[PDB]
């Protein structure tokens, strides 16, 4: 009882998983997933394992996927609750989109923090003011809460 | 007074002075500012130190990113009010397959061109109902709905529009979808198999009608806007355009001269920026359409990822123009006169020092306006 | 049905509404006065932002009631 897209879409993860991401169904509930995106290298998170958790709502299909950051993260795009934006710009969310184009983004996300758009305030206060000192703090919180947190 | 020297005077200007182009007085902005953020001040303890903390955070002098604001103020420099107001009066043309019409638009003149373009917004859901369940004045809107004997379009603005399906085709399609979570779904799902079951050959069926249907009927929002400046060379050859632009939630006017992109899409030409302006509507494929939309309209540097992941463009575009003459002396005169503004009401020995005392004296009068709404209390 | 649409530099409009017009219309009928794309519009009302997809009844849009139409975000 769920519909056929939401199956290939959970199948083709685990069959094609992208590189650095792994996301897999919950136990009690197809629509909810836990997801763990390693910390791309050249970047602050290197080195480190991030969990999420991603919910497809009733409208999932219609509506956009609800992701949220559980491993704590100094990021400029991620509030202290671990939201992120699902920013879609001069447009809105259609079915064209799927999962794996949101785990892209997150991942993408994780390589090009955007301060001037900010979801921590005190965060992008220092991306912008003091880059090296806010990439040494998320290098040292990449230490704390993301290495064998799985 | 050269229309090239119309170009030069109000790009060095917007570069320099922001929103102090538009000729507002910082007090007006300072006080409707205050007016929309009295709510935001911390109501306990030190209110000088409350209203202080929201007037810091504040970033009214910042220049507007809204594109239609932009252009609006574009034409009303170069133009004047009354100019642009005509010029709004004219009628937009819709660009051809290889913008013909657009090439044809530009004669040796100092012309400015205003562009809207404009996305697909066509129904991406359908839901099966009764004609009993059917309220048109409250249902969703821009959606398509299955009733037994009709199939129908509900567009944006609560209009009812029947899909030209007989009372038989629909009966058809309508006991066909059974399962629950398909009586309310999507239209054009690509995981559905018309050779799997009778019930997604019908859902996929309803789709191809509603595809069908839809390149006739009008569902098109505004998206974009943004204005070319084109002025008279003395050669055929030496012609170039200026496009102007901001982007909402991505960068100023003042930011599209800072990283100098009017000038560097000038060098494409006019026939291939107008090239890429026609392959950006006739196109179908999303990578196409993506590449293109972010090398003409992202930020200076962003073009390779402004339309990429969750921001690549699905949706068909539909670029419409209007053209008119620009008299260089009205623009200029237009120009020196916020120019005279800024200098008698906000001098400075440069561009930063006028810029200072603006957002200063904008913070003021927001101070001063926020300290009197809350001291009743 | 009147409401007004009020702009950070004191710009003022009057658009002709009906109770049962939504957001994304009102973002349009702003479009046809001012030529503002409606992707390029937020509507606040009462410190609120008003969505598409809701109408002027639901948040409680009255005759004579002033929006604020914001033209600058992130």
């Amino acid at each position: 009882g769920l519909p056929r897209r939401i199956i290939k879409e959970t199948q083709r993860l685990l069959a094609e998983p992208v590189p650095g991401i792994k996301a897999e169904p919950d136990e009690s509930n197809a629509r909810y997933f836990h997801v763990v995106i390693a910390g791309p290298q050249d970047s602050p998170f290197e080195g480190g394992t991030f969990k999420l958790e991603l919910f497809l709502p009733e409208e999932y299909p219609m509506a956009a996927p609800k992701v949220r950051f559980m491993t704590k993260i100094y990021h400029p795009n991620v509030d202290k609750l671990g939201r992120i934006c699902l920013d879609i710009l001069k447009d809105k969310w259609s079915p064209a989109l799927q999962i794996r184009t949101v785990l892209l983004s997150i991942q993408a996300l994780l390589s090009a923090p955007n301060p001037d758009d900010p979801l921590a305030n005190d965060v992008a206060e220092q991306w912008k003011t003091n880059e090296a000192q806010a990439i040494e703090t998320a290098r040292a919180w990449t230490r704390l809460y993301a290495m064998n947190n799985i | 007074k050269t229309g090239l020297h119309v170009h030069e005077k109000i790009k060095h200007m917007v570069k320099n002075y922001g929103t102090m182009i538009t000729g507002i007085p910082a007090e007006i902005l300072g006080q409707n500012e205050a007016e929309i953020s009295v709510g935001y001040v911390k109501k306990m303890g030190n209110m000088k130190e409350n209203i202080a903390e929201v007037v810091r955070k504040s970033e009214m002098t910042q220049p507007t990113n809204s594109c239609g604001k932009a252009s609006n103020e574009v034409c009303d420099l170069l133009l004047g009010t009354e100019g642009a107001s005509e010029f709004e009066k004219s009628s937009y043309q819709v660009l051809s397959g290889d913008g013909s019409n657009l090439k044809g638009s530009l004669p040796n003149k100092n012309l400015l061109v205003r562009v809207e373009m404009d996305r697909f917004n066509a129904p991406q859901k359908y839901q099966k109902i009764k004609r009993e369940e059917f309220n048109p004045e409250t249902a969703e809107k821009n959606k398509i709905y299955l009733l037994e004997d009709q199939l129908v379009y509900l567009d944006i603005f609560g209009k009812v529009i029947d899909l030209g399906q007989t009372s038989d085709t629909c009966h058809r399609l309508f006991n066909a979808i059974t399962t629950p979570f398909y009586q309310n779904y999507i239209l054009y799902d690509e995981y559905i198999d018309p050779e799997e079951s009778a019930e997604e050959a019908a859902m996929f069926e309803m789709g191809e009608i509603v595809k069908a249907k839809m390149k006739n009927i009008d569902c098109w929002t505004a998206t974009h806007s943004f204005t070319i400046f084109v002025p008279e060379s003395d050669s055929e050859d030496t012609r170039t355009l200026y496009p102007y632009q901001a982007y909402w939630t991505s960068h100023t006017l003042q930011q599209w001269f800072s990283g100098d992109k009017d000038e560097k899409l000038s060098r494409l030409g006019i026939d291939g920026y107008i090239e890429k302006l026609a392959l950006l509507g006739t196109t179908t494929d999303s990578k196409i359409r993506s590449s293109i939309y972010g090398e003409l309209f992202s930020p200076p540097g962003k073009e390779h990822v402004f339309c990429t992941g969750m921001n690549e463009k699905f949706s068909p575009l539909r670029v419409k123009f209007k053209v008119t003459e620009v008299n260089p002396e009205i623009a200029l005169q237009n120009l020196e006169e916020v120019q005279e503004f800024i200098d008698t009401n906000y001098p400075g020995e440069n561009a930063k020092d006028q810029c200072e005392l603006y957002k200063i004296k904008a913070q003021e009068a927001m101070t001063k306006q926020l300290e009197m709404r809350l001291l009743i209390e | 049905m009147q409401i007004f649409v009020k702009t950070l530099t004191g710009k003022t409009i009057t658009l002709e509404v009906e109770p049962s017009d939504t957001i994304e219309n009102v973002k349009a009928k702003i479009q046809d006065k001012e030529g503002i794309p409606p992707d390029q519009q937020r509507l606040i009302f009462a410190g609120k932002q008003l969505e598409d997809g809701r109408t002027l009844s639901d948040y409680n849009i009255q005759k004579e009631s002033t929006l604020h139409l914001v033209l600058r975000l992130r």
